[PDB]
């Protein structure tokens, strides 16, 4: 392999790239203490479906 | 020392000079719900001094031929003050209670009363007198309000159970020879951490004269009975509109 198209090639990569992974979860998630918020720039409610 | 007592909670005070100690029901004090027991996510409200204070409901006259009376909790306080407003504005409710019953006479009168607290005091009917009719008591008898209701068959406690075993419940006596008041402290009793104050009644208060009143002609013939109570460690959650029914 001499030409610098075969050396740099990604052909033959058989490993699957996974964006996510599994985590232990035996019980439901807890709920923590929260207070009031009055700020600009943070909008958890506004979404984009 | 054990005869004189003072009870101070909120902006109200009670003083007595003839007492027979204080009963703490089931050996437990009222307290707030812990994180392990709690299920709802929203934080509750604890108005404190505005709801934990003494309330007096009404005065009932003791006659030579009285049967007895009973009240339902917290149904008595659902229309009285800030406690009533909070109870009818929220969905969930929890609290303890402190009950004080007063009745005084002279040194020439005699009598005796049994003051007991029975959780989940369900009321039955006489089934038409023959056991053939499957009737149910009206809403007036089940939840009489702050005026109470008078027993018809005190021997069976209007529910088919003997009165002679009512001492298994937290109780005191008012013997006109010895004392003139009874104090009982009740924690929150339920199989759930929170419950509705408009659909469920936690317990009931019974006042039954076991030994009849007697006196000679010329003495005062009017012997009243007064009930005073105060919530302890009240909690509310589930804010919404105000519903009364």
């Amino acid at each position: 392999d001499r030409v610098a198209d075969v050396i740099e090639s990604s052909i033959g990569d058989s490993v699957s790239r996974a964006l996510t992974h599994a985590l232990p979860a035996p019980t439901g998630q807890d709920t923590q203490v929260s207070s009031h918020r009055l700020d600009t720039g943070k909008v958890p409610a506004l979404q984009a479906a | 020392s054990d005869r004189v007592a003072q009870l101070t909670i909120g902006n109200s005070t009670i003083t007595t000079q003839e007492a027979a100690n204080i009963i703490v029901g089931y050996g437990e004090w009222p307290s707030y719900c812990s994180d392990s027991d709690a299920t709802a996510v929203d934080k509750p409200t604890r108005p404190d001094v505005s709801v934990n204070r003494f309330y007096t409901l009404d005065t009932k006259l003791w006659e030579k031929s009285s049967k007895g009376w009973y009240w339902k909790f917290p149904d008595v306080l659902t229309e009285t003050g800030v406690f009533g407003q909070n109870a009818q504005f929220h969905y969930l409710y929890r609290s303890g209670f402190c009950i004080h019953v007063q009745c005084n006479a002279s040194k020439f009168h005699q009598g005796a009363l049994l003051v007991a607290v029975l959780p989940e005091y369900v009321i039955g009917t006489v089934a038409g007198g023959t056991g053939t009719e499957d009737s149910h008591p009206p809403y007036k008898q089940t939840q009489p309000g702050a005026d109470g209701f008078e027993l018809q068959h005190p021997y069976v406690l209007d529910a088919g159970i003997p009165i002679s075993q009512l001492t298994v419940c937290p109780h005191q006596w008012i013997n006109l020879r010895t004392n003139n008041c009874a104090t009982i402290i009740v924690p929150y009793i339920n199989a759930l951490p929170f419950d509705s104050a408009l659909n469920h009644c936690n317990f009931g208060l019974l006042v039954v004269p076991i030994s009849p009143l007697d006196y000679d002609q010329g003495a005062t013939p009017v012997i009243p009975i007064t009930i005073t109570l105060a919530p302890m460690c009240s909690e509310f959650a589930g804010l919404r509109q105000a519903v009364t029914q």
